[PDB]
DNA sequence: TATATATATATGTGTATATATACACACATACATATACA
DNA sequence: TATATGTATGTGTGTATATATACACATATATATATATA
């Protein structure tokens, strides 16, 4: 059967947008952990959802985009 | 069944034709309701983004297709294209031109043939190439397509011939692929072979075929993977083989060495290896439309798959010799 | 690639072996790099933006890595390369050939043991014949306080290679 | 361009040793491949 | 989860086949290595 999808349902079903929509092994996955006033970058040896990290990432890069866009400006 | 996949590349024109059941020559209701005119299924399949038979993929499905996008990507990068498809009672010819801007109405006749053919001219100039293609660009692109066809010929089933520019593609086995890739670095070499099986469905339905060469004149680790028909370049299947071989290599290296103190890692273990891995894996996901990298939990292989010990032993032997 | 080209040059310089050929994996496997900044005109391989797409020559034409950084890096890397040349390849080995230790070597009665260093292996066959007179020679020596080793023919002199 | 190293080769008559292959067969050690199961 | 069951290696003997290597000793020559000159 040939189906036509909209953006919404597509993005919920398809991994092409943000990565896998379930937990997979992400090679090089790191996080920052505090050990007595010291930041350490440590590996996270546990599967996680790439799309879940992407929704954080998309907003964060929108913010840093705005920062560059305004850095030579008045406001 | 699909008994053949004919691929051709000549004077810039690119063509691909298969002979299973054709694409349904039938009116698509919802697509016509959207378009306010008569739209048939091949027009949806070729001109409607996010559309196809894989929008709702099963967890056991081993087709590469998933997004309903690839075919329209081909059309959008075509100066002109021709979709021809026949279902045994009708033939259907539709021309799709100017990067999907001109979609001519289709022409439907009676025919008793059954096949699907896409034929197109890319926009080589818009994409950075000469018009027409230079001698070097033409030769490079022909070689690359020829390679992809050889890869298909190893992945495809045994009743299916892969043709490129009308010659059949030789390489129906991962051993043939390994020999092709190592003909220069290491001619006349030893090919370690394994069929990696799983015990639980769906994985047990899809054994992975593996061929590896081990040479001192290999400078880094290297793999070729066809997974679900996709020539992808990154995925935890590779790491599964790498880690397994490394654990055995470390064990036997400390055994064979009477130094008994030196510590080697995966780079030492694997930098003299060239591996070809071909087959299907159910339930995988990708990191984008290109499908460069498959996404999976590593434990899928730790739980379900086993690498035959004869292959591991052979490999470890060759590698520890080199060490 | 830039670091590797410099590392290969100075490795062949510093090494008086002058024959060994190292590649990028040898050059770079001991490196951790952070690169931060903006590059105009790049493209990606998908929405995720895992991989940026660019012509390599953009950097060959336009960018230069400061030589002080390259020099520092090459220095650290070649130090490790020579340590792995002194080590790894030339690591610890084992015991020598034609050597029969005594039962009391390096122990609580270590000082009262002998090393009967012989000239070849037929002499060691004679010494093995003679140190095993079991009860036919109660006053003779045996392997409880005697060892055997071969001198390899003629000894090298050290009085003119020093 | 200079004064200065330290390692490097070849000759005869001597001193010491190393190692690959064939051929037959009783015997020893290593899985591994199933087949009941469990 | 133990069991066999058919696979694969592996030294060993006498009489054959074909090779390999360390060291001493004197002196003339050599090819690249080195200061410090600058």
């Amino acid at each position: 059967a040939f189906e036509i999808s909209d953006f919404k349902e597509h993005a919920k079903k398809k991994s092409m947008w943000a990565g896998a929509l379930n937990k997979v092994t992400i090679s090089g996955l790191m996080g920052v952990f505090t050990e007595d006033e010291d930041l350490m970058a440590l590996p996270i040896h546990r599967d996680h959802c790439p799309a879940l990290l992407k929704i954080f990432d998309e907003i964060i890069v929108n913010a840093t985009d705005h920062e560059r866009a305004c850095h030579n400006k008045t406001k | 069944k699909v008994t053949y996949i004919k691929i051709s590349f000549d004077k810039g024109v690119f063509s691909c034709e298969n002979d299973g059941p054709g694409i349904p020559i039938a009116k698509h209701e919802q697509a016509s309701l959207i378009a306010k005119r008569d739209v048939y299924v091949p027009e949806v399949a070729s001109c409607h983004f996010l559309a196809g038979t894989n929008i709702n993929k099963a967890k056991d499905c081993i087709k590469g297709g998933t997004n309903g996008v690839g075919l329209k990507l081909a059309m959008v990068h075509s100066q002109w294209a021709i979709l021809t498809t026949a279902d045994g009672a009708q033939k259907y010819v539709q021309h799709i031109n100017q990067r999907l801007d001109i979609i001519e109405p289709p022409t439907i006749t009676p025919s008793r043939e059954m096949f699907t053919r896409i034929e197109l001219m890319p926009v080589y100039q818009e994409l950075g190439y000469a018009e027409p293609l230079s001698e070097t660009e033409q030769a490079d692109l022909s070689a690359w397509i020829y390679l992809r066809a050889c890869q298909c010929a190893a992945y495809v089933g045994k009743g299916t011939t892969i043709y490129y520019n009308d010659k059949p593609c030789r390489t129906g086995s991962v051993m043939a692929l390994a020999k092709m890739y190592t003909l220069l670095s290491a001619p006349n070499s030893t090919i370690h072979t394994a069929t990696i099986k799983a015990d639980a469905k769906p994985y047990s339905l899809h054994p992975l075929q593996v061929a590896a060469v081990v040479s001192p004149k290999f400078k880094k680790f290297e793999h070729v993977s066809v997974i679900n028909g996709v020539n992808c370049v990154k995925g935890e299947h590779v790491t599964f083989l790498k880690k397994t071989i490394n654990e055995m290599v470390v064990k036997k290296f400390q055994q064979t060495i009477k130094d008994k103190n030196r510590k080697t890692t995966l780079r030492d273990s694997c930098s003299n290896i060239f591996i070809v891995i071909v087959g299907s894996i159910p339930g995988i996901e990708w990191t984008g439309q290109r499908k460069d990298e498959l996404s999976i939990a590593e434990n899928v292989f730790k739980t379900h798959y086993s690498i035959p010990s004869s292959f591991l032993t052979s490999m470890t032997k060759s590698i520890v010799d080199i060490l | 690639k830039t670091i590797n080209e410099m590392v290969v040059k100075k490795f062949q310089q510093t090494i008086k072996d002058k024959n060994r050929k190292t590649t990028l994996r040898d050059s770079c496997s001991n490196i951790f790099i952070v690169i931060v900044g903006s590059i105009p005109g790049i493209e990606w391989t998908g929405q995720r933006k895992d991989e940026l797409s660019i012509a390599e020559n953009v950097f060959k034409t336009h960018y230069s890595i400061p030589s002080s950084f390259l020099t520092s890096m090459t220095k650290s890397i070649v130090d490790i390369l020579l340590q792995s040349i002194s080590k790894k390849d030339n690591h610890k080995q084992v015991d020598v050939d034609k050597y029969t230790r005594a039962r009391n070597a390096g122990g609580k009665r270590a000082q009262d043991c002998m090393l009967l260093a012989a000239e070849g292996d037929s002499a060691l066959s004679l010494l093995r014949t003679g140190l095993t007179l079991g009860k036919s020679n109660p006053s003779g020596p045996s392997f409880d306080f005697c060892g055997m080793i071969s001198l390899g023919g003629v000894i090298m002199n050290a009085c003119k290679k020093v």
